[PDB]
RNA sequence: CGUAAAGCGCACGCAGGCGGUUUGUUAAGUCAGAUGUGAAAUCCCCGGGCUCAACCUGGGAACUGCAUCUGAUACUGGCAAGCUUGAGUCUCGUAGAGGGGGGUAGAAUUCCAGGUGUAGCGGUGAAAUGCGUAGAGAUCUGGAGGAAUACCGGUGGCGAAGGCGGCCCCCUGGACGAAGACUGACGCUCAGGUGCGAAAGCGUGGGGAGCAAACAGGAUUAGAUACCCUGGUAGUCCACGCCGUAAACGAUGUCGACUUGGAGGUUGUGCCCUUGAGGCGUGGCUUCCGGAGCUAACGCGUUAAGUCGACCGCCUGGGGAGUA
């Protein structure tokens, strides 16, 4: 669940600071890590269709996150999906 | 969601009356303190004050002629969903005249009858009876 | 201005919001009545009765509950009013036009009664009509003499008798009511809170009432 | 658009529609004035002329519009800079039949193998089919399996909806709460689209106790292609795919704001005494009764069908037909 230990490295890496943990930068890091995370878990199961929509929902959740930062400031868009790899 | 803060005054105005209560707070804004001084300056509304910070609490103290409302009808026109604009000699009477139309206009908000000694129209916001 | 211990506010936590204004919580969840905005109502209305009562109106005193009804029958037969102390008879205001034709029924009958016919057909049948008599005597005893339309009706539950407020609200006459936390004041005209079932509640009330209504003629 | 026709089964979500609040800024939309033009006729207004009128006809108004120019800057839009009451993230916890996967426990039914023991057993309104002296049923011991989880259990809980129930473990979603910290409007809705979606049904391979469409026999019956009884296949159970429909129903779209009360249930949490199964408050979900009001009425009623705002779906007499 992104364990505690998980954010505390994730949000020394990203945002402003370290008490930082609101941040649109620092949030899309989390649900990618999350996303990522889940790949195995429903790459196996490919059932937990239940589990799957709390997934598809923090899809979504990022997605808006980066537009509403690609129309405020391009310059911390392009680095952190370059930081993050994404951008299919 | 909270998409006209405008037509929400009028409700909480309205629904205030039902209950009889003496006054109804809501969160200010400037564009409601201006209507809020047509209805004090016109006599369908008492003393609202604008008691605010950052969390503006402008709480209207209602007027009863007698254990009757004093504001017998409160309806919006020009709605987010839909603007509505009148040239000049175009307004429409309000209860035949012996109401009120709160027009904003070029000067500023006014009473329709204002609006017409000043000679320009503008955006009606809503008609109280 | 506590004349007397208890008729602070009583009888429910199942109230009336209807009477919000007039409240104060108890250590039971049950209710007290802010009299001190009642100190002013009593005081009022009762000036009011002055007023009609030397303009030669009638003042109509109603209890309930089997308790207090003889204390009410006292008040009216104190000075020269009518009372209702039974239960009260449903639409005798808003058809009197009948109701009257009940009234010479009893007149008759107590002339028959005391001094009339007792014994022309059989002790069992004349007992008939006393029985009789009872019934209309605790109906239409204390108003036989009224024969009108009154002008004033002072009530002391608006809970038992909401139903004459109606009536009397529904005619052109004004009403006074001792009404309590789970009463609906919306009926009444000249609003009076308190207790009403209370025993000695009304003992202070009618007593109040009783000296104003008899000087009330000057 | 609760019951008359009418809320997509539920959900995510691009375009599209709309959008909190402060200040400045620009002047697009909006407003004022002027100008160019808006053919004449016709209509309207006031006149005039044919004996009046119809009719002809003078001047004006109008031509509801569009383009340009100059001012106005409240409201909406574009831009810039913020704010935090919307939304979102983190920390510490809580309850739960939330979802998928792997094991597992006991009762019971059926079948198989024996022991004991003897004329019924079973079924029904009655009865018959049927099982049984090759020895049943009943009862005892052992074993085989398949499916479902008594009691707890609660208009109790969780989930978007469909749904979800013994116990243990693993992987994992969501909800809600205390206290603050932090980001700074990042929203609401959503045609097309994608996903999920009871039971039944379909395909491939397993499994097959009980139950049971079809089917058979026996009754009932005027008939009985049924209702009842004795058996019984597909199916129901597992795995992977498809189907996409339900009276998929609070027959009530989603989100947000405001508007008297009462009794309950359930899960957090601060405080007074835990001084004794408690008292005083504040939040989340849910049940019932009813005020104003609303409504055709029934009823709904702070979880609204009340008062309003945003957006989307849908209805336009019945039958024909949700069919060709």
């Amino acid at each position: 669940s992104l364990s505690t230990e998980a954010t505390a490295k994730i949000v020394s890496e990203f945002g402003r600071d370290a008490n930082d943990t609101g941040s649109t930068e620092v949030q899309v890091a989390l649900l990618t890590a999350q996303i990522n995370h889940l790949q195995g878990h429903f790459a196996e199961h490919k059932k937990d269709h239940h589990s799957r929509r709390g997934l598809l929902r923090m899809v979504s959740q990022r997605r808006k996150l980066l537009d509403y930062l690609k129309r405020k400031d391009v310059a911390r868009y392009t680095q952190l999906i370059e930081r993050l790899g994404l951008r299919r | 969601s909270m998409q006209d803060p405008i037509a929400d005054m009028l409700t909480r105005i309205r629904n205030g009356q039902a209950a009889n209560k003496a006054a109804v707070t809501m969160p200010s804004s400037k564009l409601k303190v201006a209507i809020a001084n047509v209805l004090k300056e016109e006599g369908f509304i008492e003393d609202f004050k604008v008691e605010g910070d950052t969390k503006p609490e402008l709480e209207l103290t209602l007027k009863y002629f007698q254990g009757k409302a004093v504001v017998e009808s409160i309806q919006r026109v020009s709605r987010p969903g839909l603007r509505i604009y009148k040239r000049k000699d175009e307004l429409p009477k309000v209860m035949a005249g012996l109401g009120i139309a709160v027009v904003s206009t070029s000067k500023g908000v006014m009473t329709d009858r204002a609006a017409r000694q000043a000679g320009l129209g503008g955006e009606i916001i809503c008609y109280v009876a | 201005m506590l004349k007397a211990g208890v008729h602070f506010g009583h009888q429910t936590r199942y109230w009336n919001p209807k009477m919000k204004p007039f409240i104060f919580g108890a250590r039971n969840k049950v209710h007290i009545i802010n009299l001190e905005k009642t100190v002013p109502m009593f005081n009022e209305a009762l000036a009011e009765l002055n007023k009609i009562a030397s303009r030669k109106g009638k003042i109509l005193f109603v209890g309930t509950k089997r308790a207090a009804s003889e204390a009410v029958k006292d008040a009216a037969l104190s000075c020269d009013q009518f009372f209702v102390n039974h239960r009260w008879l449903g639409g005798m205001l808003t058809n009197w036009k009948t109701v009257r034709q009940s009234i010479k029924r009893l007149k008759d009958l107590e002339t028959q009664s005391q001094d009339g016919t007792f014994d022309k057909l059989t002790k069992k049948e004349a007992l008939m009509r006393t029985r009789e008599l009872e019934k209309l005597e605790n109906s239409l005893g204390g108003i036989k003499d009224m024969g009108g339309l009154p002008d004033a009706l002072f009530v002391i539950d608006a809970d038992h008798e909401h139903i004459a407020i109606k009536e009397a609200n529904n005619l052109g006459i004004p009403v006074f009511a001792i009404v309590d936390t789970n009463s609906d004041p919306d009926g009444v005209d000249f609003v009076i809170p308190g207790n009403d079932d209370a025993i000695r509640a009304v003992t202070l009330y009618l007593g109040a009432v009783a000296a104003t209504v008899r000087e009330g003629r000057s």
